[PDB]
């Protein structure tokens, strides 16, 4: 090879045939949550258990 | 005998023999001269004689 070769570089690749390392290091993280609710409640009452003679008609 | 190389990092040269180092104006004691310490190895191919 004939080709010109810096000193002080930190000798990158630069061609085709020119290998790399590669430290993968991956690391991927994703979450995801909902929630929903909804509570009615109601209970009514009503009772004499006695009755007024003027109010026996109603 | 070390190997001098071009940009090329091909050896050109060997280079070997003995530093001379001059003996407030100090000299410089950590750089010295070898005269003809390097003999050619290789030559450089050349055009020099053709076209006009
Ligand atoms: C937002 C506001 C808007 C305004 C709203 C207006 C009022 C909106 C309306 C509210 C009133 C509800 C109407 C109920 C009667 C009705 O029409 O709808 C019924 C179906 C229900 C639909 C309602 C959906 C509304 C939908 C919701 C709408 C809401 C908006 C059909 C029906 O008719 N079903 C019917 C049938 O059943 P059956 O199907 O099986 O056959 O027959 C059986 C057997 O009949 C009984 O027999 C008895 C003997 O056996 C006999 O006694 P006896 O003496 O003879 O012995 C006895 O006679 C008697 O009461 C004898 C005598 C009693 C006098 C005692 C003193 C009480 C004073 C009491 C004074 C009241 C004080 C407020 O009378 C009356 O003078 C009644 C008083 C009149 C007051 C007038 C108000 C002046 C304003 C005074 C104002 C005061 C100012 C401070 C006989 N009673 C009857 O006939 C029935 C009827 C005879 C009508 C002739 C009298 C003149 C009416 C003249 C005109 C009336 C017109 C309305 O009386 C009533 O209650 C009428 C009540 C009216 C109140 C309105 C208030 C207006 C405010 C005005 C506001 C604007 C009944 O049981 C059954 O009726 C029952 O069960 C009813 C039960 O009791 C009572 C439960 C009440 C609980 C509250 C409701 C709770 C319900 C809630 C859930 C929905």
């Amino acid at each position: 090879n004939y080709g010109y070769q810096p000193l002080f570089e930190d000798r990158r690749p630069r061609n085709i045939g020119d290998t790399l390392t590669i430290v993968l290091q991956e690391n991927v993280s994703a979450s995801k949550s909902s929630s929903a609710n909804a509570s009615r409640d109601g209970k009514t009452s009503f009772g004499f258990d006695t009755v007024p003679r003027y109010l026996q008609g109603l | 005998m070390t190997p001098l190389k071009g940009v090329d990092s091909q050896v050109y040269a060997l280079a070997q023999g003995n530093i001379l180092v001059g003996g407030v104006q100090v000299n410089q004691l950590n750089g010295g001269r070898i005269t003809n310490g390097a003999i050619i190895e290789r030559e450089l191919p050349t055009q020099f004689g053709a076209g006009n």
